[PDB]
RNA sequence: AGGACCGAACCGACUAAUGUCGAAAAAUUAGCGGAUGACUUGUGGCUGGGGGUGAAAGGCCAAUCAAACCGGGAGAUAGCU
RNA sequence: GCUCGCCGGAAGACCAAGGGUUCCUGUCCAACGUUAAUCGGGGCAGGGUGAGUCGACCCCUAAGGCGAGGCCGAAAGGCG
RNA sequence: ACACAGGUGGUCAGGUAGAGAAUACCAAGGCGCUUGAGAGAACUCGGGUGAAGGAACUAGGCAAAAUGGUGCCGUAACUUC
RNA sequence: AAUUCCUUGUCGGGUAAGUUCCGACCUGCACGAAUGGCGUAAUGAUGGCCAGGCUGUCUCCACCCGAGACUCAGUGAAAU
RNA sequence: GCUCAACGGAUAAAAGGUACUCCGGGGAUAACAGGCUGAUACCGCCCAAGAGUUCAUAUCGACGGCGGUGUUUGGCACCUCGAUGUCGGCUCAUCACAUCCUGGGGCUGAAGUAGGUCCCAAGGGUAUGGCUGUUCGCCAUUUAAAGUGGUACGCGAGCUGGGUUUAGAACGUCGUGAGACAGUUCGGUCCCUAUCUGCCGUGGGCGCUGGAGAACUGAGGGGGGCUGCUCCUAGUACGAGAGGACCGGAGUGGACGCAUCACUGGUGUUCGGGUUGUCAUGCCAAUGGCACUGCCCGGUAGCUAAAUGCGGAAGAGAUAAGUGCUGAAAGCAUCUAAGCACGAAACUUGCCCCGAGAUGAGUUCUCCCUGACCCUUUAAGGGUCCUGAAGGAACGUUGAAGACGACGACGUUGAUAGGCCGGGUGUGUAAGCGCAGCGAUGCGUUGAGCUAACCGGUACUAAUGAACCGUGAGGCUUAACCU
């Protein structure tokens, strides 16, 4: 469950550390995001060696939730921290070349192939 | 009665 | 909307409710018949019957669990020695309710609650 | 209606008659007083003064 | 809260038309003594279903 | 030593709620500021109405104050309802 | 009478100020107590308040009042 | 004006834990505060908890939530030191 | 600026986005040196803003515990 | 002898502030609003120079004019000063189309997409944050869209009080001064227990006529009607290339509404366990009371969503805009004058709900009542005895039904409620005993003990036999039918 004004950790090594979700993209009057939905974020903290600076407003994708994602068997997968992967605003194509932490199987559809290809687990 | 109070402080409308 | 709930509130908090159920169950054990309102007797049916159910079998620990309720030594002394071997054959339902008019103080439904006893 | 203070009349009826130019994109504001048509006259005089100032400034720079 | 005008005697009577109390009119007869009592209630002397249930 | 600090009695009412034909014509609840000094309080006196008093609001002067209450001019006056 | 619960730097016990018998006993409840009322700080009757050692009375005094004569002021009176 | 959640000066004043007249439970003592019995609807008050975000709510971190005690280490700008 | 109408005057910072705030620019309608000016340690139930923690404030409310509200017995108003 | 110039001259002789104000009043007279008009405002139309490679009319359009609305400011004071609470915000909305999107079409200066303009269509939807008290405006990011207005610029006997106008204080300006400033800024008590209409629900009496138990048909009324993205068609048509279809089908999303705890959670002060301070059971152990449920940790059943499904339709009839066929008036032409076939989320159905109080009171099935008499204003009359029939009502056990009524199950020919047995779940190795250790404590019996609202059984207790209401077959007229 990622909604507005939510602080998230950055999953890949693009450079940012803390980001703030400012709007859940996709559909008007939407409360919160889901498994692999696109959100709009701003950057609150970044490293000096990052490819993006502090204050860049860009699109990202949620990969790990504390609310949990639901497999259709009846199980739930809850992570101990929210996480997102940054995307370049017209073609997604993520900035980070190495991604820390596992991802969920429902992210694999035709556009997040690079994220699950760089994913170390699941 | 003995004491009749001051009425309620009304709406301004000034 | 209390769908499938039990337990009467009786316009009291749980401390006073448990304390008066303790004292009223002790009075019903000691006197073998008392006169109260009707829903208090209806809920005391859910209090005295587990006490007699615990008093079915005499041992060391059952005396301590029957002393954890009713907070009195004379009540647990009348238990396990007099009520125990006398209610041995009957299995459950040891109480009896008798509706007796209304109280003249507040018009409340009155009831004698007693045990199946007094053939002495 | 406008911003400002002190009257029952102050809230109900408008007094901000902002003039916004199309070819230059300048708005004149004389949320000024009492009523909106003297504020229209004030906001048109400010439009004329700012046009004269912005043209004579370009001429003194030309 | 504050009324415009007072209601009538007719309005008060039509309001109190449903305030009429209902009597039970279903007094029973005991099997042994035959004293008058209500349904599922003991008598003044403690009779119920013929048996002396109060023992007092 | 401190017109020192935190914090009870005590003094006052800064926020929100309950009331607002209220438990009460200013209150209570949960937090507050001071609390060894320009503090608080009991008792008994003094200052009084074009005056008294005021770390000053034109506040208070017996629940009434930019001129208290009581009695008398007075059944004032009123082109007003 | 049996237990449950509350305060316990008080919601305990003595007084000062202030009330004026509200103290106790017997009897009764028409009026009062925001419900019954055989209960009472409610009605009726009776009893109860014992000081050389407690406090008041008495000596003196602060703030302050009155104030012989005395000063001032139409009078009333003001100061002392 | 009431058998009123208000105010009223002085004295005695214990046990455990506690720095303490705070606070928690008790002794000596008085009380259960002169309407009760049911049911546990919407709504109102005092509260308790809550997945995920943590002020995005609002004029305003208003209200709530959070810190909170003893011993030790260490404590910046500035300064009237 | 507690000052300022034009005005949300202009630049930079803070936020993704800031008519509030800070440091300035002086074009001071209409600041100003005891009806005192500029700074100033400490202090303030002082005005405003930001940062961390914290949370039902909100997203979006949900349940539970007592006091009312509902019914019965008794007493029983008020504004109009 | 008076510019007693306020000049039929109140004194020979007189300026100001009140937001500290106070009284008698007024809608004779203003602010907020309602009323009349529409100068102004918005929108529509007539003429036409001209802009547009030509070309007024694809889209605009000067100079001029005519109209609609009461949405802006205006004008008059018709109603209100023995009181109509106003701005903005939160919740709750309703209506019109001069339509923001979706839908159906015409022209185009429309190759396709994306467009410009115009008509019909109100069925549905119609933002999130910063600033400002602000409606509004700008910024950032979405969306298919971020519609205009009315309803006392909707809504304070629904809520604040940020701003504005009670009392305090200040800055700048004016005034000798008191004071004033629609020039800011600091802070400042917003009452009411619902008599009537209305609305949300829920009941009693009576009616439909002999009564009752059910089952429905159905008048009429109500709820909903939003659509994105991806893929196939299809890179197809079109297009030099880039780009890129219409129509049709399928899947997955956001919001809305409904349903339910099967999964995941929250609550679960009635279940279990840990622990602190004190007290009690004569003491250890163990347990209980208080301190916000003491602090917490979980957690049964119910409630609830963040959890899971469902739906907006498909189809039919009649159509608006529009496209047409045949076809005269008017030998041609012509969608219309006669007629016919198409044509939208607009209308009625079709999806669902309430509903015969629809006093027009409906239809079907079934059950039950077939006993004598007097008085007589022989009236659809009144009275007495005997019987109480089907059924209903009262009481009790009670409910995933419920404020109270009402509804459902049961009442001994019983599983309706309570109790008991077993299982399940939850907390988690109870107490006692034995062993190790100076001790706290640890281990075995034991994954035990306790279990609320759960399930399957069990009459162990409580729902007693009875009494109450409701009746003797049911009005007049006419026709068809068996006698």
């Amino acid at each position: 469950m990622i909604q507005e004004q939510t602080m998230l950790n950055v999953a890949d090594n693009s450079g940012a550390r803390r980001v703030m979700c400012i709007k859940v993209l996709g559909g008007s009057h939407r409360r919160y995001a889901g498994v692999g939905d696109i959100i709009k974020i701003t950057i609150k903290e970044a490293i000096p060696r990052g490819k993006v600076k502090k204050g860049d407003v860009l699109k990202a994708v949620v990969v790990r939730t504390k609310k949990g994602v639901r497999r259709p068997d009846g199980s739930v997968i809850r992570f101990d921290g929210n996480a997102c992967v940054l995307l370049n605003n017209n073609s997604e194509q993520p900035i980070g070349t190495r991604i820390f932490g596992p991802v969920t199987r429902e992210l694999r559809s035709e556009k997040f192939m690079k994220i699950i290809s760089l994913a170390p687990e699941v | 009665p003995v004491y009749i109070p001051r009425p309620r402080p009304p709406h301004p409308r000034l | 909307m209390r769908h499938r709930k039990s337990g009467r509130q009786l316009n009291r908090n749980s401390s006073h409710r448990q304390a008066m159920f303790r004292n009223m169950a002790g009075s019903l054990v000691r006197h073998e018949i008392i006169k109260t309102t009707l829903p208090k007797a209806k809920e005391l049916r859910r209090v005295v019957e587990p006490l007699i159910t615990l008093a079915k079998t005499d041992s060391v620990a059952n005396r301590r669990l029957a002393f954890a309720r009713t907070r009195d030594n004379e009540i647990v002394a009348k238990l396990f020695n007099e009520l125990g071997p006398r209610f041995a054959s009957r299995a459950g339902g040891y109480t009896r309710i008798l509706k007796c008019g209304f109280r003249a103080g507040d018009n409340a439904p009155m009831a004698y609650i007693e045990l199946v006893d007094r053939s002495e | 209606r406008s911003s400002g203070a002190g009257a029952q009349h102050v809230n109900t009826t408008d007094s901000a008659i902002r003039i916004t130019h199309l070819p230059t994109g300048i708005v004149v504001e004389c949320q000024d007083e009492r009523s909106q048509h003297k504020n229209k006259a004030k906001a048109l005089s400010v439009l004329g003064a700012r046009i004269h100032a912005a043209e004579m400034a370009k001429r003194q720079q030309a | 809260a504050v009324q415009q005008n007072k209601p009538t005697r007719s309005k008060r009577g039509m309001r109190r038309s449903h305030d009429a109390l209902t009597a039970v009119t279903s007094l029973s007869v005991d099997k042994t003594s035959g004293e008058k009592h209500l349904r599922h209630h003991i008598t003044a002397d403690g009779y119920y279903r013929g048996r002396k249930v109060i023992a007092k």
